[PDB]
């Protein structure tokens, strides 16, 4: 696993291309992020 | 030690962590290849992940990051779909569960959009797609994403295609 930038916790991706994006986020330590809610789906075929 | 404790529908808590997988869908630049083709999901069971272990080693790391950044964790609740689910609310995250290819370095990777991390529930790209059929855009397997509580501090900003 990489280290975050110095002086910083994590990377932040903004999209600057694809308007309707939302951003995606990266963390170095594991310890960073709790696994809250397990969610079990399938994906729907569009009419 | 994890205990997973369902969430019946009726439950506000179970109602508007649907609404965020819900309303967090989008259309993806591969035309679906890597996650499928869909506009929504059909919700088959919500679980609260209960490990007083993990908890502990989130917020003891949660306090240290506050304090280096004027008591601001910039906490997040976002979405992660990788092929070791079960490994990773068992044992917690750690380098096994990084993406060592991504566009910002090997970390590991959290999505605003629950469709982003479902292009990944088969591993990178959606793999071979689901185990039974092969089929990325399987509308007949269960799948899996984890919805998580995600300590940022001080990110750094990359703009970025
Ligand atoms: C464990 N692995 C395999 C990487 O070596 C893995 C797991 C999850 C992800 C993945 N999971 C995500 O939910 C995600 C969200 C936004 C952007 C990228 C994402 N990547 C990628 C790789
Ligand atoms: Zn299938």
């Amino acid at each position: 696993m990489a280290h975050s930038p110095p002086g910083h916790h994590s990377v932040t991706g903004r999209p600057s291309v694809n308007g309707l994006a939302l951003a995606e986020y990266v963390i170095y330590r594991g310890e960073q992020a709790y696994p809250e809610y397990l969610i079990t789906y399938q994906i729907m075929r569009p009419e | 030690g994890t205990i997973l404790i369902d969430l019946s529908p009726d439950d506000k808590e179970f109602q508007s962590v649907e609404e965020e997988m819900q309303s967090t869908v989008r259309e993806h630049r591969d035309g679906g290849h890597a996650g499928g083709i869909f506009n929504r999901y059909n919700i088959l069971k919500i679980q609260k992940v209960c490990n007083k272990k993990l908890w502990e080693r989130y917020t003891h790391r949660r306090k240290e990051v506050s304090e280096e950044n004027h008591n601001h964790a910039n906490e997040r609740m976002l979405f992660h779909g990788s092929p070791f689910v079960n490994a990773i609310i068992h044992k917690g995250f750690d380098e096994r569960h990084a993406y060592i290819g991504g566009m910002f370095g090997a970390g590991i990777y959290f999505a605003e959009n629950s469709s982003k991390s479902n292009q990944y529930v088969y591993g990178i790209g959606g793999g071979t797609g689901c185990p039974v059929h092969k089929d990325r855009s399987c509308y007949i397997c269960h799948r899996q994403l984890l919805f998580c509580r995600v300590t940022l501090g001080k990110s750094f900003l990359q703009f970025s295609a």
